């Protein structure tokens, strides 16, 4: 620390990263049509999911 | 070659007995079918073991169609006992005809209809039924709303 000092460090962010990045990472997360990979999961669970059932019991 | 192609159509095999009888007798091209006719039981196994062939053929190609063809009508539209056709199933049961279904009242058989687990076959067959209307849904549907911007 001689001779040698740190500065503190704050954030900004405007409601255009806010909606752009906040919608954009949920998306992210989301599907497309955002209906497509329910249905997936929805049957998987008489198919896959019984077998982590089991395993669950 | 082209009927023995695919999609074998029911049709009466005296048309080919003109076709095969011409075969024997002209001799410009095709000519040693008396040479294919040489042995006494040869040429015999071999024109059986033919019409046999193709009539288990057929059987084969219509059997993945499920259109229930009702075999107790098509042995009268084929003119045959069905004596040799209960043969022709035993010639099934070493042709893997283990997926069918008979009845003992009835003699009509069923090429489907199994069990049918829900969560194995309505699983899949519900899964590319809702997913494909769901993608191919959200394919044209975009693309004609890309089509539409050229009008402006």
């Amino acid at each position: 620390n001689r001779h040698y000092y740190s500065i503190t460090i704050n954030y900004r962010k405007n409601e255009l990263e806010q909606k752009m990045l906040l919608n954009l990472h949920k998306k992210s997360w989301m599907e497309g049509l955002t209906l497509q990979d329910y249905s997936e999961h929805c049957k998987h669970n008489e198919s896959v999911v019984k077998e982590m059932l089991e395993l669950a019991k | 070659l082209l009927k023995l192609f695919t999609t074998m159509e029911l049709m009466r095999w005296s048309t080919l007995v003109e076709d095969y009888g011409m075969e024997l007798r002209k001799g410009s091209l095709e000519s040693p079918a008396t040479d294919v006719f040489g042995s006494t039981e040869e040429g015999e196994k071999r024109w059986k073991d033919l019409k046999n062939r193709v009539v288990e053929h057929n059987i084969r190609i219509m059997a993945k169609y499920y259109t229930r063809i009702t075999m107790k009508r098509m042995a009268q539209l084929l003119d045959l006992s069905v004596d040799e056709s209960e043969a022709f199933l035993s010639n099934l049961v070493v042709n893997k005809t283990i997926f069918a279904k008979v009845d003992r009242l009835a003699g009509i058989i069923n090429f489907q209809r199994p069990k049918d687990p829900n969560n194995l076959l309505n699983d899949w067959s519900q899964k590319l039924n809702s997913l494909m209307s769901l993608v191919n849904k959200t394919t044209h549907l975009i693309a004609k709303e890309e089509m539409i911007h050229n009008l402006q």
